[PDB]
């Protein structure tokens, strides 16, 4: 439907989040990040950035723009976009999140694949295969599969 | 560079 | 105390922060470039400034940001193009006319930019065909009261300051002005570093007037980490955004005050903040105010 129960994820008011986050350390943001007003104007750029007209090579760009433009380290925003399958969309909620909860990465998160979310994949239990498809959806499990097989 | 070239994007509609 | 608690430093670390910005943005040993700005951008007449001898990234980003927060009080449409993607190596004319909108008001501004810092690529990049247009497209502007032009040509440079500096004044009546950024002393240089790390914000606070003087008189005394990092600055190539770097992780990082207080006086080095952890990209912005 138009509705669904993700939307928790997307809807964390940055207002909320005192800027600097405690969890915004200084190996995983640059200088000029830490000189944005407000945890919004950093969102509100961020989201900025990633609607870019990028093709799906150009991910060694848009790191480079996010990391002039909003002042996230690149390795960090390889690390973020690794996670996310590439998804661009869930990279707003990827902050939010690590923000809110003050963990990076954020853990139970849908569409931001943990460590142990991956070693989960790696087997072939159905139990744990039951769980990730709970928290991630079929969508993103064939996915990261299609990713895993090639990367 | 060896991971990002591999990785593909999503783009935004 | 005071200085010892979380909440406290929560909020003056917010208030550094937005200073630190603030005053490595302002050029304070260029006091004329605010009226300067406001005279030639708030007008309906057509100018072309040439920035000369902006040599510090401080400068640029200083510069721009004044020049943005100049015509961010303008009411009448302003266009901005730009320059840059178009002039290296009528489709301009009618790229300008498209965000030409005489329904939303009647007289316009047109901002074209144009930023050429790098010296190393001395040998003019640029075809005179995208210049020859450039110039044709100000010469219909020049000749047309409802719209002016704005150039700002931003230039260390001088192989392609000179190229348009001759063609602009030929073809066109528009008469072009340089505004030259001052060459520093070491001793100026030394003088508004130490003033860019002097917070005037919260003026009856008893903390505040406890850190600038920490600051003072650790400058005066030259066995002391602080001065020590002053002196290689007098030799590194980006002293203002390297200390500004510095400064902003230091502030950034500590939980407390006395934190603060602490790593200033015993933590801040060359070795414990390497300049190789920052990018000094020439063409680099702040973000914006609010």
């Amino acid at each position: 439907s138009d509705f669904s129960n993700e939307d928790i994820y997307d809807n964390i008011d940055p207002d909320t989040i005192s800027f600097p986050p405690k969890i915004a350390t200084t190996d995983l943001f640059l200088p000029l990040f830490f000189h944005f007003g407000s945890t919004r104007q950093f969102m509100d750029k961020l989201h900025e950035v990633i609607s870019g007209d990028y093709e799906p090579s150009q991910a060694e760009k848009l790191v480079q723009d996010l990391c002039d433009e909003t002042g996230i380290r690149k390795n960090f925003s390889t690390s973020i976009l690794t996670c996310l399958s590439g998804d661009l969309m869930v990279f707003p909620r990827y902050f939010l999140n690590m923000f809110k909860d003050n963990v990076n990465p954020p853990p139970n998160v849908p569409g931001i694949w943990t460590h142990d979310d991956d070693e989960s994949l790696k087997s072939n239990d159905q139990e744990q295969i039951r769980k990730l498809v709970k928290k991630h959806g079929t969508g993103r499990m064939e996915m990261r599969k299609r990713f895993f097989e090639k990367d | 560079f060896t991971v990002l070239r591999k990785l593909n994007l999503v783009p935004i509609k | 105390k005071e200085r010892v608690d979380h909440v406290f430093y929560q909020k003056f670390k917010s208030m550094a922060l937005q200073e630190l910005g603030t005053n490595y943005l302002s050029i304070s040993y260029v006091p004329s470039l605010s009226k300067f700005l406001s005279k030639n951008l708030r007008s309906m007449k057509n100018c072309i400034v040439f920035f000369d001898k902006v040599e510090h990234i401080h400068q640029y980003a200083g510069i721009d940001r004044a020049v943005s927060e100049t015509l961010s009080l303008v009411d009448i449409n302003v266009v901005i193009i730009e320059m840059n993607d178009y002039l290296m190596k009528s489709d301009l004319m009618m790229m300008v006319m498209r965000k030409i909108n005489n329904d939303e008001s009647i007289d316009h501004i047109v901002y074209f930019k144009f930023e050429q810092l790098d010296k190393l690529s001395t040998s003019t990049i640029i075809e005179p065909s995208k210049l020859t247009e450039f110039i044709n497209v100000l010469s219909v502007l020049e000749k047309s009261n409802n719209i002016a032009f704005k150039v700002l040509i931003y230039s260390n440079n001088v192989s392609i300051s000179s190229l348009l500096s001759t063609s602009l004044k030929k073809k066109l009546n528009t008469k072009y002005t340089v505004f030259e950024m001052p060459i520093l002393t070491c001793a100026q240089e030394q003088e508004y570093l130490k003033k860019m790390i002097k917070f005037t914000f919260d003026s009856g606070s008893k903390l505040l007037q406890s850190y600038n003087s920490l600051v003072t008189c650790q400058l005066n005394n030259k066995e002391s980490n602080l001065a020590i990092f002053f002196e290689f600055l007098k030799v590194f190539p980006h002293p203002f955004t390297y200390l500004f770097n510095a400064y902003t992780e230091i502030i950034v990082q500590s939980r407390t005050f006395d934190e603060l207080l602490d790593k200033i006086r015993n933590r801040l080095t060359i070795k414990n903040y390497p300049h190789s952890a920052y990018n000094f990209k020439k063409n680099q912005r702040l973000p914006l105010k609010l």
